[PDB]
Formats: structure tokens, C-alpha cells, sequence
């Protein structure tokens, strides 16, 4: 039922280290502050869908 | 009150660091003075200046009669659409946002040398943003009764170029304040995790200027 | 350099309130500034006040290009008696203390419009302790040099009357602040015993600050 | 600008209370706005009054587009000596105090018509402690530069009496509130030991910011 | 002013030595006063110089009534830029870091025998690094505006080769203090692991010259 919980924790990350790669300071629980998730478990499928669609957008958009 | 302590070293090529160990006084001080940004000047400074040129107090203060005042709504007519994306990637304000509309009149009085002062009202609505830096991006505003302004751009070209500019440098100061006043408030804030930068602190930085056939410049 | 505010309202025959109540500016900074002895004036002030009066900072501001430096001795021949006549009792100077002699040397570097300076030596020393009023004192000084420095006079007199002015005040400010400070690191601080007349304790350091010298010479007449 | 209610039931002869009667509107709202003093009115008010006595606004409201604008000196001269003459035991402006001088200047905007507004300087010292009563004083002041606001008299004297009467009350009344202000501020609280005939005790700030100053001068004579 | 000491014991062959025991005066004290590097002389040093030598003041003191100031604008125009690599095998502070830019304004006042004195701006922007030594780098800064110091080097090279060598290591000095504590504040110390020296102490040591046409040497 469930495979994006840690594809989730792949892209926050993604997004946190390409951030340090750009410059200045990343971390991942203000990543999550993004999400606004008070934990990644307590996270539904529809959320976590909305969760990536935040992200990529950070993170695709800066690779395309 | 235009300084052409500027004008004067570009028509003398004197370096402002030159002038100031002549006349001991700070090359900060001299070049903030230089184009007449500082909104205070020394007695002091102007003496030794004037003495320094060999010039009367004429050729360093040029002032004309006419007098522009700008009011601005209490309560401007403000519609904001929050995207919340992308200003992630780099600092960028229109990522994060923009501004639906912002269409508010501003109420200017050019006052003539006789007593008599003339209020001329203009209507500017949020036109688009400047990208003037991929950083900072500043809205523009465009005139809609340009036609009641008609005689305002003929005040306006009417003074020095000098003064000109210093017109637009004034409006530009305060309808960026304006803005990111009504703005900021209605934003919350997001970190640039991409040195550290809270989409407040773009808001204060994005400015706004008037494009408009009567303010060219 | 200075404003001519106060020859333009004597013209004018408006009053300084007046004057504020037209171009919003605060009574105390533009009755100040209305005075030559205001050293910062602000961009905005001399717009409203040049529009006001009608008139551009030509007429606003008198330029002399002849500029008066004035340097002091960092030491001087000064001789103070101390004579303890109860000037706790009576805030008087002279109760206080008296100038035995106070003499030094004022430089002078007049510069005319080319950098080229002259600089003329003052040997001015203490005359007179006047007596302006009951309560206070005005330290008299006079210069012995005075007929050495009759071209530094030619140079005073060929400015204009409110130039004149303006330097005299200069001079007498810099010559009250330095004679006040001489004296108050000479003597002890005598405060007074009683206030007078409701007016809070004020001690000799405050009188003796208070005290302006002006200078006494043909060199500066007005 | 002011409304004609007490020329209007003088001509009539109704008294307040019977207007008010026919009109449902509280007593107490209606005979202060009987009198020109109110600052604010209701348009039901207007309605239900211009209805009662059979008239437009027209002959309900006087006005006259010369608009008199006063402004008061920030800090004025003022000298008041203190005379512990027992004021807690008799509660008299003189036995708390007594006025030495209290000179400032009074700027008058007035407006015509048109946007050109003239401005009068008036040097107001005060002159005189009347006495109004046994009980309380009313402070009398005196334009020094009246002879100068000539053309001021003129203006004032060129509007109806009502509306002369209402500036005259206005100036009045911010006078007296400078006055008690400036004087609240100098004075210290003198509380009456005794309450005077059965009126609670009332202390000299109560009695200040009761006097009423009204300036005397020809320009002002109604 | 140039002490001649050191040129007239060169002419005569005489050793510092030889002259300290004959006029009974310190050998350090006369050798550091030969190159006139001391800025202190005593009376008595130059009466037994000039009587132990045969010779007046003169000889000894060459003075060219021509003065010269330097004053280093408060604020330089400086970027840095840290490798904070390679600092450790030796000391060098090539490796440790480097300046990416250091243009400055330098204000000389070339005062000549009449009181009138005449002013030159000569801009400095860092150039390169001098390898003087693996240990000590010394930053090389060169003038962009020669055109404006074109009379500057009329003036310098018309003193003498002492006075000439006097002014090279009085700017040097000058500069190099100045690029130092503009740099040392920006730059973390690194110790030299590989007799203890820290990179401040590195800083210190390194210095800097003007190489431009108008001062060769």
C-alpha cells in the first residue's frame, strides 16, 4: 500500500543537500517544516502526493 | 535643493577623495553629500566646499520654487495570490507570490512659487514586476488617469534633471515602503533554505517604481 | 558661511512661529537654525524655507570665501587666586575665585579664496572680571598684539556686518569654553549652600560654565 | 459655522424643554446644542428640528466660509510666582498664586473664501487676576500687537454677531484650557483643608482648570 | 633629509666599527643610524660624526626642500578569497588564502619648495603575489591611473637615489601595515603544524609594494 514514506525522506533530502550545494545552510526539519509533518509515519498517501508536488517543485525545477 | 557638489567634480574631474583631503572633511560623509543623498548638511561642509571651488553657495544648492508633496491611500485597493513555490530555488519574490492587484491613487499637490498649489490626483495599479535581479524583483505600477496628470508630467520635466531624478528616487523610496508595508503582513515567511533569508526580509528588500509616460525616469 | 534667516524675517517682518506654522518645522530647531550659531541644517529645511520666502539659497545663504581657523595654546600663562568668600553664600565668581592674570596665544589661519593663508598671533590676556549682572559675570580678555594684527582687523572689517557677527560669537564661544574649562579643572568644586530665590543648587562648575567671555579688542569692535 | 437654535426659539419664544417635548430628543443633548458650543450633531437632529419649526437647513445653520484656525506657542513665556497665602484655608486663585507675567503668541490662520489663508501673529501677555466672584477668578490677557492685527478686527467684526460670539467662545475656552494646563503643570496639587459650604473639598488644579480665561482686547470687544 | 654616513664611510672605506670606537658612540646605535633608518639622532652623534670626519652638516644631512604625504583611504576596496590548503606544509600564505581584489586610493601630496603643494590620487589594485621567499609572500599592487602620476614620477625620480629608496620603503612599510590590518581581521589563524607561527603571525610578516612605472624600484 505504502512505498513513498522514504521516497518522501529520499526527496527532502535531495532538496537539503542540492540547497547546500547551491550555498548557504540546509537542514532537513526545516525541510519538513515545509511539509509541515509532525511525523513522517502520520502521514497520509494524499498528503505525502501533495508533500512530493511542494518538493519537486523546489528541486526539479532548479535541475530543469 | 538639488547639491552639484557631483555635478561640479564630474565638471572638474576632481576625485571625491581628492576634495575631501583639501577640505578634511570624512570621504564617506563627502560622498554621501555627493549626490545629495544625506537629508542633513554641515555649515561647516558647505564653506569649506564653497571656498575650496571658489564658488558661491548657488552653484552647490540649485532649488526651484515648485514643491511636489505625495500622499498615498490609507486604505489601498490590494488583492494577493500566494504561489509558496519555487522561491526555494533562489531568492525570487515571484516565486513565492505576487500581488493580484494593487490599484490606489496618490495624491500630489505641485505647489506653484505663488501661494496657489495644484492637487493632481493619480491612479496606479500593480502593472507587473521588474526581474531587475532574479534576487530582487520590483513592482511596477502604471498610471490609469494619466490624462489628469497631463500638466504633472509638464511640472515634472519642467524642473532640473537633477531634481528629476531626485523626485523619482523619493516616489520610488516610498511606494516600495507602501507596499511592502501592506504586503508583509498579509506573507508568512519562508526560509531560503537554497546568508540566511526569510521571505519577509525579500519583501522589505523588493522595491516598487512608477512606469508611466509622466515619470519616464 | 551662514543662514540669513534672521535678516531675511527682520525683511520679511514675519516672526519665527510664524514661520514654523507655515513650513512645519519645529519652532525650537527653526528658531535655532533662525540663528547663524545652528552649525547642521538639514536638505529639507532650506526647500521649505527657500519656497516659503520665495527665494533661491543665493539670498539664503551668505558665503564669505575668507575663512577664520582659530587655534588656542594647550597651555597657557594663567594665574588664579583662590579667595574663599563664601561663594557657597553668594553664587558670585567673584566670591568664588579671581583671575590673578590669563594670558596665551590665539592662532589665527585667515585663508582668502586661494589656499594661500596668513596666519596672525593674538597675545590676549584676562583684563577684567565684568560684572554684567548681580548674579552673573562676563570674563574680559584684550589683546596686546592687537596693533601687530591691524591687517587680521582689515581682514575682519571687509566681511559682511552679520559675518562680522558670526565670528565674534565663534570667538567668544571658544574663548568661554576654553577659559571655563581651564578654570573649572583649577578650582575645587564649591556648590552653593542655599538655592537662590527657588532656583535649584547650582555650584561654581555650572557658574563658571555658565560665565561666557567675550573677548575686548579693536580688532573686534561689534 | 454654527446652528441658529438659540436665534431661532428667541424669535419663536419656545423654550428648550418645550422643543424638546415636541421633538423626542433628550433635554440635555438639545440645550447644549442650543447652544453654538456643540461640536457635533445628528442628522436626526436636524430632521426632526428643522421639521418642528417649519424651516430649511438654510436658516438652521449660519455659516460664513472665513475660517479662523488658532495655534498656541508650544512653550510660551510665562512667569508665576508662588504665594502660600493659606489657599487650602480660603480657596482663591490669589492666595495659591499669583501670575508674574504670562506673555506667548497666538497664530490665526484665517481663510477666505478662497485657499489663500492670511496668518496674524498676536503677542498676548496677561494683564490682571479679575476677580468674577468671592469664589473663583477669571485670568484677563491683552493682545500687545493688537494695533498691528487691525486688519484681524476687521475680518472678525465682518462676520454676524452669533458667529463673533462663537469665535470669542472659542478662544476663550482654548485660552483658558492653555492657561490651566500650563499652570497645572507649574503648580503643585494644594488640596482645601476645609470643603467649602458643604461642596466637597475641591483642590486649586479643580479650581485652575475651572478659571476661565477670556483675552480682552478691542479686537475681541463682544 | 638622508643621513650620509653610510655613503661617506663607503667613499672613505671606513667600517661602522672603526668609527663607533673613535668617536665612542654604540655600534648598534651608529649602524642602525647609518642607513638613517632610526628616526631619532643625537646632537652629540652628529657633532663627533661631523667633527671625527672633517666635515659640516651638510655632508651628513642631504635635505630636498620637496615633501611627500601618503594618505590610505578609510575604506579599500577589498575582496578575499581562502584555500585555508597547502597553508601547513611550510609557511605560506599563498596557499592559506589570497586577496581577490584590493584596489585603493592612495592620496600624495608632492609639496614643493613654494608653499602651494600639489595633489595626486594614484589608484593600487592587488596585482599578484611576490614569491620572495616560500615563507613570506609580498602582495604587489599596481597603479591604474599613471596618467594622473605622470608628474609624480618627475618629482620622485628627481630626488635623490637615497631619498628615492628612503620614500620605496616608507610606502612599502605604509602598504604593507595597511593590507595587513585590512587582512589579519578576515582571516582565521592557522596554526603551522609542519618557531610556533600562527597565519595572523603570517600576515603580519608578509608585506606589500607598489610595482608601476612611476616607483621601479
Amino acid at each position: 500500500s505504502d512505498n513513498d514514506i522514504t521516497e518522501l525522506e529520499e526527496r527532502i533530502n535531495q532538496f537539503v543537500n542540492l540547497s547546500q550545494e547551491k550555498g548557504r545552510d540546509a537542514t532537513i526539519d526545516k525541510t519538513m517544516r515545509w511539509l509541515k509533518i509532525s511525523n513522517i509515519n502520520k502521514l497520509s498517501q494524499k498528503q505525502i502526493a501533495e508533500a512530493h508536488q511542494k518538493l519537486d517543485a523546489g528541486l526539479k525545477q532548479l535541475d530543469s | 535643493i538639488r547639491n552639484r557638489l557631483s555635478e561640479l567634480l564630474s565638471e572638474r574631474g576632481l576625485k571625491i577623495s581628492r576634495v575631501a583631503k583639501d577640505v578634511k572633511i570624512a570621504r564617506s560623509s563627502l560622498t554621501s553629500m555627493a549626490q545629495n543623498d544625506s537629508e542633513m548638511i554641515r555649515y561647516d561642509a558647505i564653506d569649506k566646499l564653497c571656498s575650496y571651488l571658489h564658488i558661491s553657495p548657488s552653484e552647490f544648492f540649485e532649488h526651484n520654487p515648485i514643491n511636489f508633496d505625495f500622499t498615498f491611500d490609507e486604505e489601498p485597493n490590494y488583492k494577493i495570490n500566494d504561489v509558496f513555490e519555487g522561491f526555494e530555488v533562489t531568492a525570487n519574490i515571484t516565486h513565492a507570490f505576487s500581488i493580484e492587484n494593487f490599484d490606489f491613487e496618490i495624491l500630489v499637490d505641485v505647489e506653484l512659487d505663488n501661494r496657489q498649489k495644484l492637487n493632481f490626483d493619480l491612479d496606479v495599479s500593480y502593472k507587473e514586476t521588474e526581474k531587475i535581479t532574479n534576487s530582487q524583483h520590483r513592482f511596477i505600477f502604471t498610471i490609469k488617469n494619466e490624462d489628469e496628470n497631463i500638466g504633472l508630467k509638464k511640472y515634472v520635466d519642467s524642473l532640473s534633471a537633477g531634481l528629476k531624478n531626485l523626485l523619482f528616487k523619493k516616489i520610488n523610496q516610498k511606494l516600495s515602503g507602501y507596499v511592502s508595508e501592506i504586503i508583509v503582513k498579509n506573507i508568512d515567511d519562508i526560509e531560503e533554505l537554497f546568508k540566511s533569508t526569510t521571505l519577509h526580509k525579500e519583501i522589505l528588500q523588493t522595491d516598487s517604481r512608477l512606469s508611466s509616460d509622466i515619470f519616464k525616469e
